[PDB]
């Protein structure tokens, strides 16, 4: 529950700016960061627990 | 015979100890490739320290890491083909070893 | 011998076997750490194969790799103040574990 | 005679006890050195006076100061690797002496 | 059987002490006090060892220390850990010699 | 019947060992110690094998190593695990030869 609560805090922080960008521009993007390298972002994800 | 016989029986004991040592080295190789995969590819929340604090046997830790790695790398179709079922919650064993070998191949080709 | 004595003996035996199993797993992970450190930070001449060909025990190989890693990473002042002496040739043990931990974190901060 | 030589052994044992008194004095010197470390590197709230007022034994004060110094100077990565556990709450002893040696080394290199 | 094991340990210890005594005595005193010739003359092993120790004291440890620490000029009857003290003093004397 | 199967396995193992020993001994020691002539002289198969083994030791293993591992200069009565050690030593000596 502690790790999930920290994840929830970061999710809220991301969602605030996501909604702000949705209202100002028309679209908002939130990246779900996992335990991967910068080049691995291109590859798809099957099942993972986000960082 | 006699004195030398008992010393050669102690030598047989040495053979047994060497067999145990080789078995430990095999454990080293297996469990260690597993731990390298776990650290390199899985979250910090699945660390052995926190899992042991939550109270899981180390074999449970290794099988959980293996299952997470298989779900992360091996596709669901490959799981449903090799393991014959989608759920991996009851597939620990030799089939799990095959699945983690496939996951190692997957990460090797991914790099 | 009553029922309570039977239960406590059984539980003690089970816990002892579990602790032995955990010790075997710990030795496995230690063999991993020695192998990976030797492959990554030390020369090919210090490989387990060539050392065994020269005829050294596995524990001797582990401590030699550890000492070489400590000399490579941990500075001489740090060695002289941890182990209280400059020479590491007779510091195998818990203090050797300290020096190798210092080297393990030295390489982390170097990266 | 036999009485003379047995009394010689008796006073030789008394001599060994004298050496024990000397090593007690050396331990007291180590105690005052740990006190200096505590004053130099730790808060005023961990002073021997206030700890004794709160009602802690002198050995408890020394081990608490040592644990705080290890956490302050020795980074948690070394702490975990040395104690084989992250928590220091049950690592008082020779391992704690090794850890406070590592803390002394850390402050020496920091200066 | 560990009682017999410890008995064998004590046997090893006294054998090592005899080894040290012999390796120094053969090179220090004479060949006349060799173990073989003493056994031929008819002395038990303990008698041989104590006689060699007394000769070692008479060679290294000075007579004043003999008559003061051991209280008697004659080492003929002083045997015991007083003889141990005397042979230790002889070891110190040969070390400084 | 698997007990007899394992007995036959051990029979094959010792037969292969005997065949290897005989093949190397014929080319190394002499033809006077051939199985046929020894049987004619009246020695059992195991006696023939142990005699050939002892001759192999006396040939490849020099007498100093012989008395070193056998602990006795004469290989006439050392048979057993020590004899197996000595014949493996003979194999080593012919390998390095």
């Amino acid at each position: 529950e502690v790790e999930l609560a920290r994840l929830k805090v970061q999710l809220k922080n991301a969602l605030l700016n996501c909604i702000i960008s949705y209202r100002f521009h028309g679209i908002g993007y939130v990246l779900v960061k996992t335990k991967d390298t910068l080049i691995d972002l291109e590859q798809p994800v099957n099942i993972e627990l986000p960082i | 015979l006699s004195i030398n016989e008992r010393i050669t029986k102690e030598l047989a004991e040495v053979e047994e100890r060497e067999r145990i040592e080789k078995q430990l080295l095999l454990e080293a190789e297996r469990i260690n490739e597993i731990d390298t995969l776990a650290k390199a590819h899985l979250s910090n929340h699945f660390n052995k320290e926190v899992l042991l604090a939550k109270g899981y046997t180390l074999k449970d830790i290794m099988q959980a890491q293996r299952r997470e790695l298989v779900r992360k790398f091996v596709p669901i179709e490959q799981i449903k083909a090799i393991a014959k079922v989608s759920d991996i919650s009851h597939i620990d064993g030799e089939i799990l070893e095959q699945l983690v070998s496939l996951a190692k191949v997957n990460i090797k080709l991914r790099k």
